[PDB]
């Protein structure tokens, strides 16, 4: 809580 | 040059009520095949993802790829002078620094002409692939909008579970905890207010219900929305254009 | 346990807003005959009874007494997520901490299920059935109108009953005002107008704003009754029809 | 003594609504032709002429000029505590510090009786009746639609009439927006066309706070003639049905 | 701005 829409795309 | 004609004005009206209270500055793509919008908000949590193709408008022409830097509360307000019957031309030059907004009347005797600043725009463009999820639920719009507003009184986070007997939003705040269950409607008849649930795996994910709720804005503009999940991936709310394009929303989990 | 399935929803929603705007935490008893709930408001200038009967609900059924402390705001919010249709159903455990409203769809598709958490709260004196000189009873929303409309004149209001009719009074720096309601004239096929049961003429003073809070419990009934006495406090009665009443009671004279 | 007895009283309530907002205290000057009220708001930039004909009442007596001063506020809020169906009543005395509003309702089941006290608040310009530039006669919904709209862009508006049609500009820190509204032909209702009658081509710029400020008798008429001729200040005019006229005056901008 | 008075009399 709570992960930016970073961590998943680039 | 770029200027297209599109005649059901309501859909950018719609769209950009869409997107006005959810993200800020943003940049529009105007590229041979259509407007392709992509942002993020202030905190980089959720991105919206807005389509429009060429073969959605009257008249559609463009030139040069061009990158429009707008400031979505402006744009809204400029579309709040618009009529929801009123057609719709957009147009700019390739060296322009300004976005001209036509509204006609169906031939009223009536035309509104606006002009928007445009800015200069150093984006950050993320890149979604195409995945196949686990849980996709096509519910109503009106339901989901519900099932959000309502959770957001109890508690601000709200864990969505899918599974093969229906769908189940969970929320718990200093006052208690609400869970609505949605089951799998067949409906022989009709086809929209149907919940149709493709299911994998079951999956249960918390999500922030404050973006949820920014996302819901976008109801006027389906009848249906769908529900896009799989563990540790982002949330896919989408909705459709009416044939044209389609909205996304991308949502990331808690923990 | 206490569990008690209600067909009629609506019902409680508008006790819910009737009361929310008036007082902010509640203690409802929970007893085998029904609901109760008897408390002061946050100024402590007048007093709510609510009664729900339980042979007004479509299935009750209580075993020891709950006495819940509950958020009326927290309730309202969460009634206000329910369904015209909705089948509503509330439940409690005889040594718990939440209390459980479940609305069901009329068709089986859709199901929501809150739980609310309850908060221990002290406290409910006894109001003897009394004799009141004045008894009128008229229609809910004439009542509701005149409170409104007088409430832009002056902040209280002399209600005076009399043979002729009920008059209310009310004066401030820009004038005043005089709403005058009469018996029933044209036939005698109108009971229901402005009923009056007299005693002794009355001219007492009330306050408005504590009125106008009364006043939202009027989508319960289509009547609404007024009790009033010299030096004793009025009772503005509404009666849930078909579940049992809801009476709001206020001090006269400043 | 003045005594009018009017009808259609919701009339009446929407002009409250077209001045409240823009005039607190008004000299209503009554007289055996009708009643007149001419009033600036407190920045001495726009005007109000309201005038409503004798002919127009249900009832009129009217014996010498009467100049009462009253709220516009009180008397919004007394008559907004009015009945749709209800036949309304204004009284006052030769000298008289107080004006009676009567709703009287039909059957006579309630009858209301306020008091508003009146004032001592005033000052009167001369306004010469004029031959102007540009007249035009257009729905009144358009214009206040286009008042807001443009009010969203910036405060100022560049009208700018020529026989063709007429043009409305505005200009702030998010871009520019001209609206063009042409002169129809073929109309089949004479209510819904935009008619132009030009003596030479005019452009003023004018606030449109006030504008929308006038807007608010949008109401009273589906009909609005906007009068404008260089250096001379807009005349908006509506209609009020077959009772009298509203007219606001505006001053132009530098 | 001009004030109505200026004119109007």
């Amino acid at each position: 809580r709570q992960c930016s829409m970073t961590c998943f795309y680039h | 040059m770029f200027e297209a004609r599109l005649v059901q004005g309501s859909i950018l009206k719609k769209v950009l009520e869409a997107l006005k209270d959810l993200i800020n500055e943003a940049c529009w793509d105007i590229s041979s095949s259509g407007v392709n919008l992509q942002s993020m908000d202030s905190s980089h949590v959720s991105l919206v993802q807005l389509t429009l193709r060429s073969e959605g408008f009257d008249t559609y022409r463009c030139d040069r790829n061009l990158a429009m830097g707008v400031n979505l509360t402006s744009m809204s307000k400029i579309l709040k002078c618009a009529g929801n019957e009123d057609i719709i031309t957009l147009r700019a030059e390739d060296n322009a620094d300004t976005l001209a907004l036509v509204f006609e009347a169906p031939n009223q005797e009536k035309v509104s002409d606006y002009e928007m600043k445009l800015m200069d725009l150093d984006v950050e463009q993320l890149g979604i692939p195409e995945q196949e999820y686990s849980c996709v639920v096509k519910m109503p719009s009106g339901e989901f909008a519900r099932i959000c507003r309502d959770l957001s009184h109890i508690g601000d986070a709200v864990v969505i579970s899918c599974a093969k007997d229906g769908v189940k939003f969970s929320a718990s705040g200093e006052l208690g905890n609400g869970n609505i269950k949605l089951s799998q409607t067949s409906n022989v008849d009709k086809e929209e207010e149907a919940v149709t649930i493709e299911m994998n795996e079951p999956v249960q994910l918390t999500f922030a219900l404050r973006y949820l709720n920014f996302f819901t804005k976008a109801t006027p503009l389906s009848s249906t929305v769908t529900l896009s999940m799989s563990a540790d991936v982002p949330l896919v709310v989408e909705y459709k254009i009416a044939d044209m394009g389609h909205l996304k929303y991308y949502l990331a989990p808690k923990i």
